[PDB]
């Protein structure tokens, strides 16, 4: 039977992987093929392939090739009879983009941190990877799974203060690392606590091995075979930061995870010194490490379902890096998910005064006080364009003759509908970043304001300025939420009305906000304002800037119901209250 | 480590942490012989070093080398080619084979057959090449450069070009190229089979066989039409405006048009099947610039449509943020590639991947400080912590004082109060536990509510100095130097940190990266740190401070225009509204 070539070291996406045969696609998935006929391990694998959106049929059309072949644990791997199947898999093509699945790449008498099968060109998934043996852009790292992790039920502890420091808790170890464990303890005591030997004994002492990793917050993972070992699986679901004095090791998933905030890694030369740089790490970085290696077992460790999804979905993210997936999704718990923020406009640019702000005036059978504010808006510097809004079909846009004769390029659009946030749509008229929404009883504001309004806007472009000032209150005896305008004390909104804003939030009312809460504005006809001012702050995570020390401008009930179903759709409620403003130095 | 002494060698192998101490990775550039040709480059590279702290003229403290010699261009055609290199290395008494030594290379390879070839034997010298081919890049030892002209400022920027982020993104067109194509040799494959995918109204692509000799001796038969088309749309304006920019391989790997794209903000295609991003090891690439392959090169325009309008507001908006922070001049480009290096030598002291690849960079992010992202004031949205909510107050002393220690004192947030009895006001103390510092002096009345206010105000901009007392700066044409305001104008760039608040983190940039030559001018003017420091914090931050309410003054010039002069722009930024309680 016919046998590859051995391992070629120097294989790279763009000399290897064939991209012709998955070119382009709306929906930017990988699709993988099953190989007809095995380890329950390598079964759950196959599974969870299959009942993924990346499993497909019709083979000459899919891109990737897994065979299903159980590769997984080289000690029983018959490396010549494995080369020979796959020789005679007769679809082989020289194995230009067929993935292989590994966690033990070790031999018997010598460790080669590698798969040991020709595999001349194949895409390798492994558990144990050296710099030398592990091609940066081709192969994934993953991560050897311990049954324990289905086995037991560990309980989600939280993080906290724990009993002990430092943990090591494995069999085998060499004694060049038992002595300098040995030494460390005596050196220091009460806190480093050495296990030796699904059990663990101590000196006149037994502890039972999944549940002792819970008493410690660092736990010492050491290389003894095939340089990767089960028990950082267990360490990671146990929450205790893992300390990795493997010397030439790539942590699993480290392309896209952020192993830094997770796990640290100390030469096995100073291993001596673990415990001195460990207690230079300080508690609330322990804290966040323990979170995110429970999360990084919640999510990649938990199941080989976890880790299938995550070598395809690395796979897929190296295909098509354009539509693939962010870090924060990634390597985010779901906590700090929901308090992440991901600001949408993150550059620190001013834009100068070459342009201007594009004022918004939304109108509806009122026309006298439209013309009082329309010529002061008018008056104002740095007014690159006008837009009047017809909400009104009942009655007809006045003739263009009697229009107040103004330097602005003035334009009346006609609505279809009588929507009170078709204000907030973005119009391709608009050729400039600020966005002015004035409404027509807004009379009570000077050129000066206005102008002052944009010149602050342009030292914070992506958050939202306006006149009005309103904040939001806890009532105890309703345990709701309630609006408060009467005493200003604190802002926490601004009303649109009289407010410059980047014309993204325009775009993101339009389309990103949730649809529950635009149809249910648009039909109360009231709290636009509000949807905005929410969407903005959820958006930006930034806080509203006032820039006027004036209340009254134009010359209950509903709105805390408002607040309330704002804050009920967003599961929380992304306001924020300061009390700065900003006025004229 | 001996078997793997080669190609293969990484820093467990072919290099010595033994050197580099705890508080060390010092560099060493070889003295020079007076007797070389050397590049423009070459001086700007060496220029940078020696600027940096990690300079240092003895050998034996250093645990980083780099040559004297210019290694830049190693064409063997190249007019800045230098001769008799591999007999001239090894001539050095403190080579070593090259144990520490960092090599800076931008070109490599002849006429036929561009490779890896750099002529002298690197050994286990890292070689910091510009266009490093994928199968043959070190992961974690060599550094991939960007390609820059002998033009490229020194320590300057040109603050891109973006002003503004206008809704839609996109422009008059989608997908332009104006370059050169080649009529034989390796290369020209991408370049030659843009016509196919050209369509003259949003994918405009522009070619041309004009390179000497073969401009009429093998045309083929597009030159003709190629050549009448490219001389209609200017460089500068195609490349302003256009959403995608393509940067396809030529002759090398690398060009000058990927420097020019982030300038230009227009985001990068990458056409260069192989090629090591600049920084690809440290800095994410997925998230400004769309990675193309060049077999697929008639598929690209729809997957160009295809990518959403959101997306291409964040790659465009992040491409601007990565030509600022580091592909802006010479000076950033090196401190990049040395702080890189110096990131794998303490494992548990090095930054993680989110520094990198936000604001501000890991420039101005220093680890040895903290290597947990909520001790810097510039991560807390990014996270879900609030800002802290103590703060400690350092007041510097040369009665007033004794009520201006109680006012401070009474304050809600404050946790200590630190006096110093004698520029020392800056440096880190471990006394400090807050990560928020208000550093007053003693001559400035400051209220206990003003300080609440002042810290609230903070709470909301931790990332840049909350003050009082504010001053401007001028431009004077009469005199072609910087000037400082302290007279009550309807504008203001700096604010002075005798009643300022500002991020503990600040303390420790101020001690360890500006270097010794400012300080010590500030020290012998006994003036001039709190200028430097608004320098500082405008420079990482990009914002101008936020001021609240409610024969000495010549140094003050000449402080202003060696900071500038070292800087090589302006960091402030000017700033015209004042925040007030409600
Ligand atoms: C900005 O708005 C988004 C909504 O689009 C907010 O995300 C939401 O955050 C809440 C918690 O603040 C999440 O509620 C949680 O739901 C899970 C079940 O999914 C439940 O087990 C938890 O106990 C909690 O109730 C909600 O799922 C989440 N929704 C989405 C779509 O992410 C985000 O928090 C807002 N940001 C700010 C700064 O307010
Ligand atoms: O009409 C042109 C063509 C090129 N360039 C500049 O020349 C360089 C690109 O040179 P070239 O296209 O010859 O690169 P190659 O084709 O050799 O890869 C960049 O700095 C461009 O800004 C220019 O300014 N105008």
């Amino acid at each position: 039977s016919p046998i590859p070539e051995r391992g070629d070291l120097s294989c790279r996406m763009h000399t290897c992987f064939d991209v012709y045969r998955c070119g382009f696609n709306p929906k930017n998935k990988i699709k993988v093929y099953i190989y007809a006929l095995i380890s329950r391990e390598y079964n759950e694998l196959l599974m969870a392939i299959s009942d993924s959106d990346y499993y497909t049929d019709d083979i000459n059309r899919a891109c990737l090739f897994v065979p299903s072949i159980d590769v997984l644990n080289q000690n029983t791997l018959r490396i010549k009879e494995t080369a020979q199947a796959m020789a005679q898999l007769s679809r082989w093509d020289r194995g230009t983009n067929h993935l292989l699945f590994n966690m033990l790449p070790g031999g018997p008498p010598d460790y080669n941190t590698a798969l040991d099968v020709p595999r001349d060109r194949a895409l390798l998934a492994g558990g144990g990877f050296s710099t030398w043996t592990y091609r940066q852009g081709y192969d994934v790292s993953i991560p050897v799974y311990s049954p324990l992790s289905a086995e037991v039920d560990l309980p989600e502890k939280g993080p906290g203060p724990r009993q002990y420091f430092l943990l090591s808790s494995q069999v085998g170890l060499h004694p060049e690392y038992r002595e300098d464990l040995e030494a460390l303890q005596v050196k220091h005591g009460e806190s480093v606590l050495v296990l030796d030997k699904r059990k663990r004994c101590h000196k006149h002492q037994v502890f039972d091995y999944p549940q002792v990793l819970q008493e410690a917050t660092f736990c010492v993972v050491l290389r003894g075979a095939r340089l990767g070992q089960a028990v950082l699986s267990d360490v990671l679901q146990a929450g205790c930061v893992p300390v990795v004095i493997a010397d030439s090791y790539i942590l699993p998933f480290s392309e896209v995870l952020d192993w830094k905030r997770a796990s640290v890694v100390v030469p096995e030369e100073k291993m001596s010194d673990v415990y001195s740089i460990l207690q230079s790490i300080p508690q609330r970085q322990i804290e966040e490490m323990q979170r995110q290696a429970r999360w990084f077992w919640e999510a990649y460790f938990q199941s080989i379902k976890a880790i299938a999804l995550a070598t395809l979905q690395i796979i897929n993210d190296r295909i098509y890096p354009y539509a693939a997936i962010s870090y924060e999704e990634w390597n985010d718990p779901p906590a700090v998910k929901w308090g992440s923020v991901s600001n949408p406009l993150f550059l620190p640019l001013i834009p100068p005064q070459s342009q201007g702000f594009t004022a918004i005036v939304l109108t509806y059978d009122r026309v006298e006080s439209l013309f009082r504010v329309i010529t002061e808006v008018s008056k104002v510097p740095s007014l690159s364009k006008l837009l009047v809004v017809w909400n009104n079909q009942n009655k007809n846009p006045p003739e263009d003759s009697l229009w107040p004769k103004i330097r602005v390029p003035l334009k009346v659009v006609r609505t279809a509908e009588n929507k009170l946030s078709n204000r907030f749509f973005p119009y391709d008229e608009i050729e400039t970043e600020a966005v002015l929404a004035i409404d027509d009883d807004i009379i009570m504001l000077t050129s000066d304001e206005l102008q002052f309004g944009y010149e602050v806007w342009r030292e914070f472009p992506d958050r939202l300025v306006g006149y009005p000032g309103r904040l939001h209150l806890w009532d105890h005896e309703m345990n709701k939420w309630k609006y408060e305008s009467e005493w200003t004390n604190e802002v926490s909104m601004v009303l649109t009305g009289a407010a410059f804003y980047h014309k993204y939030f325009n775009y993101l009312y339009t389309y990103k906000m949730p649809g529950d809460i635009k149809n249910w504005v648009d039909a109360h006809m009231n709290c636009e304002d509000i949807a905005m001012n929410f969407l903005v702050a959820n958006v930006t995570g930034k806080a509203v800037i006032k820039v006027t020390p004036r209340k009254k401008f134009k010359c209950m009930v509903e709105r805390s119901e408002c607040i309330n179903k704002f804050a009920s759709v967003f599961g929380t409620m992304p306001l924020k209250v300061v009390e700065h403003r900003a006025d004229p130095v | 480590s001996s078997i793997y002494k080669g190609k293969k060698c990484r820093m467990e192998s072919c290099f010595d942490f033994t050197l580099c101490k705890k508080n060390g990775f010092k560099v060493y550039v070889y003295p020079q012989q007076k007797g070389e040709k050397i590049a423009e480059s070459y001086q700007n590279i060496l220029a940078a070093i020696e600027g940096s702290r990690f300079y240092t003229s003895d050998p034996s403290q250093a645990c980083l080398f780099v040559l004297s010699l210019d290694t830049l261009d190693r064409d063997q055609l190249s007019p800045q080619y230098v001769h008799n290199l591999r007999s001239k290395v090894q001539s050095l008494h403190l080579w070593n084979n090259g144990r520490n030594h960092l090599i800076f290379n931008l070109y490599s390879g002849t006429w036929p057959d561009y490779t890896e070839d750099v002529g002298f034997d690197i050994g286990q010298a890292m070689l910091a090449k510009a266009s490093i081919s994928t199968e043959n890049f070190r992961p974690n030892f060599d550094v991939s450069i960007p390609l820059f002209s002998k033009d490229h400022p020194r320590t300057g920027g040109e603050r891109g070009f973006l002003k503004f982020n206008t809704i839609p993104p996109l422009r008059k067109y989608m997908l332009v190229f104006k370059g050169k194509r080649y009529l034989t040799g390796i290369g020209s494959d991408t370049r030659n089979a843009l016509y196919h995918v050209h369509n003259g109204e949003d994918v405009v692509l522009l070619t041309t066989c004009k390179h000497g000799k073969d401009w009429q001796k093998h045309k083929d038969s597009r030159c003709d039409r190629d050549n009448t088309e490219y001389e209609k749309y200017d460089y500068r304006e195609m490349l302003h405006n256009a959403t995608f920019c393509l940067v396809p391989r030529g002759r090398r790997l690398g060009s000058f048009r990927f420097l020019e794209a982030l300038q230009a903000a227009c985001v990068p295609v990458m056409l260069s099947n192989g090629w090591e991003l600049p920084f690809s090891e440290v800095i994410n690439w997925n998230q400004a610039a769309v990675i193309g392959d060049e077999r697929l090169l008639l598929q690209i325009p729809s997957t160009i449509r295809s990518i959403h309008q959101d997306k291409i507001l964040a790659l465009r908006q992040q491409t601007q943020f990565l030509w600022e922070a580091y592909f802006s001049s010479v000076e950033k480009i090196v401190l990049t590639t040395l702080e890189i290096i110096q990131d794998r030598i303490f494992k548990h002291i090095s930054r993680n991947s989110l520094i990198w690849n936000k604001h501000p960079g890991g420039l101005f992010v220093l680890p040895q400080y903290s290597s947990y992202l909520g001790d810097f004031p510039y991560y807390y949205a990014n996270l879900g912590l609030k800002p802290p909510s103590k703060f400690t107050a350092v007041i510097h002393a040369v009665q007033p004082v004794l009520k201006l220690l109680v006012a401070a004192a009474k304050s809600q947030y404050c946790a200590q109060i630190i006096v110093l009895w004698n520029s020392s006001r800056f440096l880190p103390y471990d006394n400090i536990i807050t990560d928020a510092v208000l550093s007053l002096d003693e001559d400035t009345v400051l209220s206990t509510t003003e300080v609440d206010f002042a810290f609230t105000v903070w709470q909301s901009f931790p990332e840049r100095i909350v003050g009082y007392p504010a001053r401007s700066h001028f431009w004077d044409n009469s005199k072609e130097r910087w000037g400082y305001t302290s007279k009550w104008t309807n504008d203001y760039s700096m604010v002075l940190t005798g009643a300022a608040i500002y991020h503990k983190y600040y303390h420790y940039l101020y001690s360890h990266y500006l270097p010794a030559s400012l300080k010590n001018m500030v020290d012998q003017l006994a003036n001039c740190e709190d200028i430097l420091m608004n320098f500082l914090v405008s420079a990482v931050t990009k914002l101008p401070p936020i001021k609240v309410t409610q024969d000495h003054f010549a140094q003050r010039q000449s402080c202003m225009n060696t900071f500038a002069s070292w800087f090589g722009y302006m960091p402030l930024i000017h700033s015209q509204m004042r925040l007030d309680p409600v």
